[PDB]
RNA sequence: AGGCUAAAUACCGGCACGAGACCGAUAGUCAACAAGUACCGUAAGGGAAAGUUGAAAAGAACUUUGAAGAGAGAGUUCAA
RNA sequence: CGGCUACCCACCCGACCCGUCUUGAAACACGGACCAAGGAGUCUAACACGUGCGCGAGUCGGGGGCUCGCACGAAAGCCGCCGUGGCGCAAUGAAGGUGAAGGCCGGCGCGCUCGCCGGCCGAGGUGGGAUCCCGAGGCCUCUCCAGUCCGCCGAGGGGCACCACCGGCCCGUCUCGCCCGCCGCGCCGGGGAGGUGGAGCACGAGCGCACGUGUUAGGACCCGAAAGAUGGUGAACUAUG
RNA sequence: UAUAGGGGCGAAAGACUAAUCGAACCAUCUAGUAGCUGGUUCCCUCCGAAGUUUCCCUCAGGAUAGCUGGCGCUCUCGCCC
RNA sequence: GUAAGAAGCCCGGCUCGCUGGCGUGGAGCCGGGGUGGAAUGCGAGUGCCUAGUGGGCCACUUUUGGUAAGCAGAACUGGC
């Protein structure tokens, strides 16, 4: 869209939108990130705090494959299973409960949140936070681990 | 060179990249080539099915993917012996033989 | 060749023992047991050596 | 191939018909229906030009 | 190679373009920096206000409504 | 010369809606007519929120639009939203309520009708309530938009609480000088 | 610590080949034409300019000045 | 007869030659003899923000496969038991790891700076806050009764967005403390109460496309150096055998 | 006929080495680099500056504030205070 | 520089592990009551993005170095 570009409107002006005095030449300050310690520190500090230095232990050959533990919340915990199941299991049927397996959906660790309805369920996961374990024992369901 | 509150850029362009640009323009032509190769394979074989060799049932190997299941490579000669059939006879029948696989 | 098999685990009555037992602390106690499996054996060998 | 708004498309998998923004849209009909003209101020039509 | 070193000319006329207004100062001023002993007092004061202030204040509201 | 006062009279308001959308232009025509022929300030606010852009008509969520109608005194009042409605996955149970809004999503219309409600568009809203009698206007979370958690006086100097720009939130990316006391300073 | 092997893959040289929101003779390859030609330098090497009559040569017979170039009449064709 | 005109001429007054560096240009500052054609902020990646559109806690087929070999077809269309994957939905720690619900009432243990139990509601509260609702009273041709109907309302109610503050919750550390749990009784876990660091939560707003602006890397607005490296060609002038 | 470029040769002038020598010529890397000169092409409307603070082997330059413009947004008006 | 009122007054009560002769002090919370509180003028508040700028000079008055300057260097206001 050269016709909508600013450059077609800017013709007829001598400096083309970069000043007569300043004169955009090639590379005024440097290139890229020149002067990170020397003369751009008032940008680097005050706009990127923490850019210089080492912090942590050096870990070699890291895989983003062993540490794979996605989270799922007690809000989302119902809609991994169809809502026909929670309706039928909530329509005063018997003491029984449905089993919701989050490892089928692809979630390993069940974290706690709020608003878990009183309807008791059985959850199978690889990991549990004690928040969500308290919430499940408070609504009356049970915690089950897998492997 | 930098400015107001904007993210630090480190692009990888200092190397003379404009020389070695291989560009996808022959992509529809390769799709037509590979269609004609598959149709030529189907006509050149016989009654034998396309993607002819059968593939096993194989589970991935990472705390991440071990729930899933994958079409593997071959049938792990212990399994192929329990099937009661000889080795290269399975390659002629269309049964994939991969001798490195352990059970 | 995929046919990713899907298990149901339909319905069951909640029982006891489980909902009194299967708490958070099982994972932490097992993890600390796995971390300190060796040093307890070393102190066992020390207690055998001290005669 | 595209369905109605009540049932989904059968040949195309996840696709419904689009949402519809104004349901009935004869603007002359809407402005000359009595429910609006009950609640209008008045036609103010004196011009009141410049007085020398 | 000599230049004009420091001046403050043409500064007031820049400062009074948008205007030298005050720092707003809204209600319920920021409460950081105050005496930590007093703050430890006032937090338990607030939560026990909200704890015990139901019954006797409801009684006194009924009493002042009966009076007036 | 006349005025030693500066020139800054021209307000930077949005007169015509910058979108080219035909249905939105027709709604602009109708509600501009109502805002100049009814003298109800509800029509003024609906007209300005129809002018308003893609960002500042943020989507309402179904749970908030439930909570603002569970307030005392708003049962029969129709909740009117300028902007769109998203279906929520959090709450289970939805009451009967009537909602007039632009472009309600498919699952949200689905579970509103499963609750047994009735939705309307703004032409039907005009044919029912021209002065907007018995309507409660709602608004979306403008400051919850994620770009507003980059805006502050700085990213680090008087604690600033404002999320500096970086590629990947891990170690070794913007954590070292001035974010911890053992390395130089601390904010 | 000995060896072989198709496929999928890269291809601005070549051989033909088809297309183009590309340039239209100061552009596009330097080269639309006797172009790596004329030419410069001892040599390594450097390197151009230069498209268009008319539908058809029908290219002005013949006369008449001038030593001829050149001209005036005449003629060709829709146009000299 | 009327006529502006890029025709020409007369006269009065104003009237220094343009471009740029510059505090300062008519300058005894530089460039411009004249004319025609060419001649300079492009493109990609990446990011940020504003804008428009679609879908919406999702979204995206950009890589493949599917359709008969048909100009436009290097198009378009479909996949969904191709969502693998990207970005987001959850942050925080160097890491081992850990990972966001409270409010209201009834009761008990010494209701003791303290924990437990029972019921219900459900993202707390304060001050502003567009809008909405209610409403004293007020006004419409004889005197009674009438209804919509009419409009202003003192005042009052619930209160969006957002702002300001307090309270709450998670993680890292620090301080002070006691209690519980038992795939096994231990230099083992779990817990409490405060003050702090956090790019947090406190009913989610992104993703894709396109356009605009700005910044960066690229020959990057166009032309410009003295240099350096690689690899070759020259003693026909000259230098000396 | 011999000697070839940081090399040759020099009764020594840093002279000569194909009109070039205090480092020859030709091509390529190469559109090398430049905080430094020069130019930077259509109209109209609206608004409209700065030559100042701090820091930099910075003092012909940049980052930072300040000044400017655009994009809006949230309220206020119209009907004795 | 500050003040020239509803974010303010006045009354009544609750809570506190802070303070302590004292139901004392101080804060917070709740409910109630009465806006007419110098003059003058005006619409204000707020967020994002970011160009150009980072070589100045003169004038009144006050002023530093100098014999002095159309010199160098400052302050307040205006201009260029
Ligand atoms: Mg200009
Ligand atoms: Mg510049
Ligand atoms: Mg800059
Ligand atoms: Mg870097
Ligand atoms: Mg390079
Ligand atoms: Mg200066
Ligand atoms: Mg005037
Ligand atoms: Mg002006
Ligand atoms: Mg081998
Ligand atoms: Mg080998
Ligand atoms: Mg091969
Ligand atoms: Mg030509
Ligand atoms: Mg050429
Ligand atoms: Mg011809
Ligand atoms: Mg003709
Ligand atoms: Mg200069
Ligand atoms: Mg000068
Ligand atoms: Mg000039
Ligand atoms: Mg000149
Ligand atoms: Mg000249
Ligand atoms: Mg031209
Ligand atoms: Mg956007
Ligand atoms: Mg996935
Ligand atoms: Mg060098
Ligand atoms: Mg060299
Ligand atoms: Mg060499
Ligand atoms: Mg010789
Ligand atoms: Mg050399
Ligand atoms: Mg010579
Ligand atoms: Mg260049
Ligand atoms: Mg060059
Ligand atoms: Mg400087
Ligand atoms: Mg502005
Ligand atoms: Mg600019
Ligand atoms: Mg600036
Ligand atoms: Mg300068
Ligand atoms: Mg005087
Ligand atoms: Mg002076
Ligand atoms: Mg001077």
């Amino acid at each position: 869209p050269s016709r909508l570009r600013k450059t077609r409107k800017l013709r007829g002006h001598v400096s083309h939108g970069h000043g007569r005095i300043g004169k955009h030449r090639k590379h005024p300050g440097g290139r890229g990130n020149a002067g990170g310690l020397h003369h751009h520190r008032i940008n680097f500090d005050k706009y990127h705090p923490g850019y210089f230095g080492k912090v942590g232990m050096k870990h070699y050959h890291l895989k983003r494959n062993q540490s794979f533990c996605p989270t799922v919340n007690l809000d989302k915990l119902w809609t991994l299973v169809s809502e026909q199941t929670r309706v039928n299991a909530a329509k005063n049927k018997t003491g029984a409960a449905p089993i919701i397996d989050v490892v089928r959906s692809g979630y390993y660790k069940v974290l706690g949140k709020g608003k878990l309805p009183k309807q008791p369920v059985i959850v199978k996961a690889k990991f549990f936070s004690r928040r969500a374990e308290e919430k499940i024992k408070s609504v009356g369901g049970a915690c089950v681990l897998v492997a | 060179a930098p400015s107001r509150n904007g993210m630090v850029l480190k692009p990888h362009f200092h190397k003379d990249w404009q020389r070695r640009v291989a560009t996808w323009f022959n992509q529809p032509a390769r799709k037509i080539r590979r269609r004609k190769a598959r149709q030529a394979k189907a006509r050149r074989i016989a009654p034998r099915p396309a993607s002819g060799p059968i593939r096993p049932i194989v589970r991935c190997p990472t705390v991440r993917y071990h729930t899933k299941v994958r079409a593997g490579r071959g049938f792990s000669l212990e399994e192929l012996r329990v099937a009661g059939i000889h080795k290269k006879v399975a390659r002629t029948i269309g049964i994939s033989v991969d001798p490195r696989r352990r059970n | 060749p995929v046919r990713n098999v899907y298990k149901k685990e339909k319905a069951r009555v909640i029982t006891e023992e489980e909902k009194n037992f299967k708490a958070f602390a099982s994972l932490r106690m097992a993890r600390a047991n796995a971390r300190l499996f060796g040093i307890r054996a070393k102190r066992a060998k020390e207690a055998a050596e001290q005669d | 191939l595209y369905g109605t708004w009540r049932k989904a498309a059968s040949l195309k998998s996840n696709y419904n018909l689009p949402m519809h923004k104004m349901i009935n849209t004869d603007l002359s009909r809407i402005l000359k229906s009595p429910e609006i003209q009950r609640a209008l101020r008045a036609p103010r039509k004196k011009i009141h030009r410049r007085v020398l | 190679a000599k230049s004009k070193n420091h001046t403050t000319h043409n500064q007031s006329r820049k400062w009074h373009r948008n205007g030298i207004k005050k720092p707003r100062s809204q209600r319920y001023e920021s409460l950081k920096g105050v005496d930590p002993k007093f703050l430890r007092n006032m937090r338990f004061a607030k939560k026990h206000n909200k704890k015990g202030l139901k019954k006797m204040q409801a009684n006194n509201a009924k009493a002042m409504s009966a009076r007036a | 010369g006349v005025d030693i006062r500066h020139n800054k009279d021209r307000k930077v308001r949005r007169k015509e809606p910058k979108s080219q959308d035909i249905y939105l232009r027709l709604l602009v025509k109708l509600y501009r007519f109502l805002a100049r022929r009814t003298n109800s300030t509800f029509n003024q606010v609906v007209l300005k929120r129809l002018f308003m852009s893609r960002t500042n008509r943020p989507p309402l969520s179904l749970s908030r639009m439930i909570r603002k109608m569970k307030l005392p005194g708003r049962e029969n009042k129709t909740a009117v939203v300028v902007g769109t409605i998203t279906d929520d996955v959090r709450v289970q149970e939805v009451p009967k309520l009537k909602v007039c809004a632009l472009r309600v999503t498919s699952r949200a219309r689905s579970r509103i009708l499963r609750a047994g409600g009735k939705i309307l568009t703004f032409d039907q809203l005009a044919l029912d309530s021209p002065k907007g009698c018995g309507t409660v206007l709602l608004s979306g979370p403008r400051k919850g938009r994620e770009v507003y958690r980059h805006f502050g006086k700085a990213p680090g100097t008087p604690h600033s609480h404002t999320k500096p720009y970086v590629r990947s939130k891990g170690r070794k990316f913007e954590r070292a000088r001035g974010r911890r006391a053992s390395r130089g300073y601390k904010n």
